[PDB]
RNA sequence: CCUGUCAAACUCCAAACUUACAGACGCUGUUUGACGCGGGGAUUCCGGUGCGCGGGGU
RNA sequence: AGUGCAAGAGCAAAAGAUGACUUGACAGUGUUCUUCCCAACGAGGAACGCUGACGCGAAAGCGUGGUCUAGCGAACCAAUU
RNA sequence: UUAGGCGGCCACAGCGGUGGGGUUGCCUCCCGUACCCAUCCCGAACACGGAAGAUAAGCCCACCAGCGUUCCAGGGAGUACUGGAGUGCGCGAGCCUCUGGGAAAUCCGGUUCGCCGCCACC
């Protein structure tokens, strides 16, 4: 399970790529989604590679992000342990976060919006003109590297 | 194109590889297909009769009956539905 | 005409003589020089002139550079010295010139050129250890008559 | 082994390449059977503009008709070594040609499952000379 | 053979046993083929149908197994051929086969030949096969009368191992009589 | 035998890639009716630029 | 190699050669594709059927001209069946 | 299949080569022209009739890789080329990095001297 984050805008980006991002339930910059690692899903992130930031997040970081940015399928309602308890199949955020990573369920399946609408990266990101290996912020990330981003955009 | 005939630019698709030269095996020219059967269209260079328009090579239609010994295969060119008259010699069963 | 008009590879490969007529003869007099009866493996030293950029070299330059190179080898090693040089490339690319403005612009055949990719050996000489400095000089004169910068690389020379 | 290997006469073809006929009458009387005309292909400057048209004739003799002819034909010739085909055949002279071969030749002359005769079973110039020479005459 | 560009014929063409051009025209009918093949000593007749991995023989008959019904005569003549056809045609009727098209392979369509005799027998057995009467041999020659009259020009016996001196085309009659009979273990 | 070079109108080879059909995942539709069909009304048929691949031409 | 003619393509117990017989280069009416990729548009064209009448072949079968892609023409009026 | 018929795939099956196999069995070569049929001339072939002989051909069986072909391992090569991205480099033709793919020639060692279906048959 990887965490996708659109870091580059829609203007001038190929249509077949923009459509993929929308199929992955992500419509705006800074929006994040949790995608399972399957053959099909793998082909999709590869296509989006240059306009996104992805990687497997740590249980902790995911719990932080879920608590702060997750939303119901409709409404403002805060997604906290109490919420998770009365609507999901889990006991608390940690239970949910674990199931996601282990790929046993999805946010939509539990009645949560498939998108985590994140805040801009505090202290800014490493740039949208280069990949990770070049000091940029685009493409695949280290579990530690992705966390730094998600936590920065908490 | 310099001209607009049916065989325009069909130099490659309508030619056999050296070892595939000469008369083709009868088996596939007599094959029987059923309605609803998915079939691949590909003109056999060695067989003169029963061909379809070269523009349709590569299509995968659906047998929807036959006219004489030839078959009536339904296809979708772009967004337009078309019915193609083709003999078994130029057809292969999908899968 | 300037080489600037033909040096770059900016047109399709135009070589098919069965469709092109009136192609001018090659000014390149010879491709095998020195002692062509003796083998290349009979020489201790093998030095080649390597083109650093991918270009098109007209037969006029091929001849001019080949000439100024071998002419030096003759002067320094005699007309029958113990060496043998080679021009491995041949002018296959047919050139045109539109010489009525841009209407019916397909030009007429004016010459031929050899396409050479970067890193390739245009020339390759074979000499004895004693004559290595003369061949290096022949090539120094040869690269002054062709468009790209070149390297004078030794492929068989522990004698230094 | 020796039996299904000893050579025989396949056919004896007597032919006269004229070029424009009246010669059919002599071949008929000399061989014993009726002859056939010979045509041609490709236009020739030696007055042969008509493609399909009589130029000569021939007669293919087999069995008795062949031997009975050869008994009186061979004496008329002065056989040589060079006059032999690599297949063990020979021609001399009105030309006379003798086609020689080993027993199971039908394998390559039939229609069903025909096959070309192996080189080890094909007659040789030497094996031919011998067989022929061993029948009323001399070689070289 | 020579190189990569070389074209080697189909195996059954290489072997010169199958005429593919005629095989196609044959297959077009949709009916099973009454394969009529010969041998120096024997005659065979197969009822062949088309199959996913090769042909299928639904019924057949060899002139050798003709003796299994009371045949003391040779097996490479006209009576033999006709009878082999009738036998094959009968086994065919038994298997559900009702019609067929004559496949003579690389044999010649000579008037009165054995393959036409083979065809006449299969038709007589009850099979619907497209034919042409005036291409079939005279009923007497089928019986083997041409051979009985040949032995008439005796002085020396036609047959080696004694079957009979003057031969018996009546044996053909006796055998045909036997096959047409409803019983008989096919 | 050896040795030196090529091909838009060559090919014993041969991609990336484009493409037909089907399944799966995704997205989407069944009160926001998709897909499709029928009808009314257009405007439009001087385009331009960047990038990739081009063809002509210094 | 040959297969009438550009070029590309097809063909070897043939689609080529020879021989013989024959006139299907037939009448009527369609299906489909093409012409016009997608996507509407005529004449023309081709593939594939049916009805009728035929040729050849033992028969399956082949023949709706020439192995395939060029060789073509509206309304009005005239002549013709 | 102790030798057969019809095939599918249509060279992994081609080309070339070595060895073995047939009393009333099989396929052949073979023997022979009264007939059916046959040759623009030849019972050569085609067609018919038949066994004195033979296993030399063919065919069937076993095996060889020199040529051709199929596939595999390693090398060439993640090279050549390439779909996506870059305020990366270069006067420029052009190159590079990241991401997703990925040859060809050739070398070397293996493989391949057909596989399979139906019927019949000591
Ligand atoms: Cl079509
Ligand atoms: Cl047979
Ligand atoms: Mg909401
Ligand atoms: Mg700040
Ligand atoms: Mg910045
Ligand atoms: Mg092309
Ligand atoms: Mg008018
Ligand atoms: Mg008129
Ligand atoms: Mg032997
Ligand atoms: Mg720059
Ligand atoms: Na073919
Ligand atoms: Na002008
Ligand atoms: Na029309
Ligand atoms: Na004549
Ligand atoms: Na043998
Ligand atoms: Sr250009
Ligand atoms: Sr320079
Ligand atoms: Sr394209
Ligand atoms: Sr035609
Ligand atoms: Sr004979
Ligand atoms: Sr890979």
């Amino acid at each position: 399970m990887h965490a996708l984050v659109q870091l580059r805008g829609e203007v001038n980006m190929h249509t077949d790529i923009q459509d993929t991002l929308e199929m992955l339930n992500i419509h705006h910059v800074n929006h994040c989604t949790l995608v399972p690692e399957t053959d099909a899903y793998r082909g999709m992130v590869a296509k989006v590679n240059d306009f996104v930031a992805f990687g497997e997040p740590s249980q902790e970081t995911l719990e932080t992000v879920l608590a702060t940015r997750a939303e119901p399928l409709e409404g403002d309602a805060d997604v906290d342990d109490e919420w998770v308890a009365e609507h999901t199949d889990y006991d608390d955020i940690s239970g949910l976060a674990f199931a996601l990573l282990s790929e046993e369920t999805t946010l939509r399946e539990q009645g949560l919006s498939p998108t985590l609408r994140l805040h801009p990266p505090r202290g800014g990101h490493d740039g949208v003109k280069h990949p990770v290996k070049e000091g940029g912020q685009l493409g695949k990330h280290d579990t530690e590297g992705i966390d730094d981003l998600l936590e920065a955009m908490r | 194109p310099s001209s607009n005939g049916p065989l325009e630019g069909t130099r490659g698709k309508l030619k056999n590889k050296p070892r595939d030269r000469g008369t083709s095996p009868p088996q596939r020219a007599v094959e029987e297909f059923d309605d609803g059967e998915k079939v691949h269209l590909k003109i056999d260079p060695s067989v003169p009769n029963g061909r379809f328009h070269p523009r349709f090579d590569g299509q995968t239609g659906t047998v929807e009956g036959k006219q004489g010994d030839a078959y009536k295969v339904d296809i979708v060119d772009g967004g337009k539905e078309k019915t193609i008259i083709v003999t078994a010699a130029h057809l292969r069963r999908q899968e | 005409k300037p080489a600037s008009m033909y040096r770059d590879i900016d047109k399709p490969a135009y070589t098919r003589r069965e469709y092109i007529t009136g192609i001018p003869g090659s000014k390149i007099a010879q491709h095998k020089m020195g002692r062509k009866q003796k083998d290349a493996d009979d020489y201790p030293v093998q030095i080649s002139l390597i083109v650093e950029e991918t270009v098109q070299l007209r037969h006029g330059s091929l001849e001019a550079s080949r000439l100024s190179a071998n002419r030096h080898l003759i002067k320094e090693l005699g007309e029958e010295g113990d060496y043998k040089m080679t021009l491995r490339k041949f002018p296959h690319q047919v050139l045109r010139e539109n010489k009525d403005g841009m209407r019916a612009a397909f030009g007429k055949i004016v010459g031929t050129a050899a396409r050479v990719q970067a890193g390739e050996q245009l020339f390759t000489a074979y000499c004895n250890v004693e004559d290595a400095e003369h061949v290096k000089e022949a090539f120094r004169r040869a690269y002054n008559k062709i468009t790209p910068s070149c390297r004078i690389k030794v492929e068989r020379g522990e004698e230094l | 082994f020796h039996e299904m290997r000893e050579p025989r006469i396949e056919k004896v073809v007597v032919h006269m390449g004229i070029g424009h006929a009246n010669a059919e009458d002599i071949l008929g009387e000399i061989t014993g059977q009726m002859p056939v005309r010979t045509k041609a292909k490709r236009t020739v400057g030696e007055f042969d503009i008509r493609e399909g048209d009589p130029i000569g004739a021939k007669v293919t003799l087999r069995d008795e008709m062949a031997e009975e002819f050869l008994q009186t034909a061979l004496p008329l010739a002065e056989l040589a070594t060079s006059q032999f085909d690599d297949t063990g055949n020979f021609s001399f002279g009105l030309d006379v040609t003798v086609n020689l071969v080993r027993p199971g030749y039908r394998v390559a002359k039939r229609d069903k499952a025909s096959r070309s005769i192996p080189t080890k079973h094909r007659l040789n110039p030497a094996d031919a000379v011998a067989f022929i020479e061993s029948t009323y005459d001399v070689e070289v | 053979a020579t190189g990569p560009r070389y074209k080697v014929p189909m195996r059954r063409r290489r072997e010169a046993r199958t005429d593919y051009h005629q095989r196609l025209r044959l297959l077009k009918s949709g009916k099973p083929r009454l394969v009529a093949r010969k041998s120096n000593k024997h005659v065979r007749a197969q009822l062949v149908t088309l199959g996913p991995n090769g042909d299928d023989t639904l019924a057949s008959a060899h002139s050798s197994d003709l003796a299994e019904y009371g045949w003391e005569a040779p097996t490479g003549n006209m009576p033999s051929a006709y009878l082999t056809g009738l036998l094959a045609g009968l086994r065919a009727q038994e298997a559900g086969v009702e019609e067929a098209v004559l496949d003579i392979g690389l044999n010649s369509p000579t008037p009165g030949s054995k393959v036409f005799a083979i065809q006449e027998g299969a038709i007589d057995a009850g099979l619907d096969i497209p034919h042409n009467d005036d291409v079939l041999a005279d009923w007497q020659r089928t019986r083997g009368a041409h051979i009985a009259e040949y032995d008439e020009q005796l002085e020396e016996p036609l047959y080696s191992g004694d079957f009979d001196a003057a031969d018996l085309p009546e044996h053909f009659d006796e055998l045909r009589e036997t096959l047409l009979d409803g019983d008989i273990e096919l």
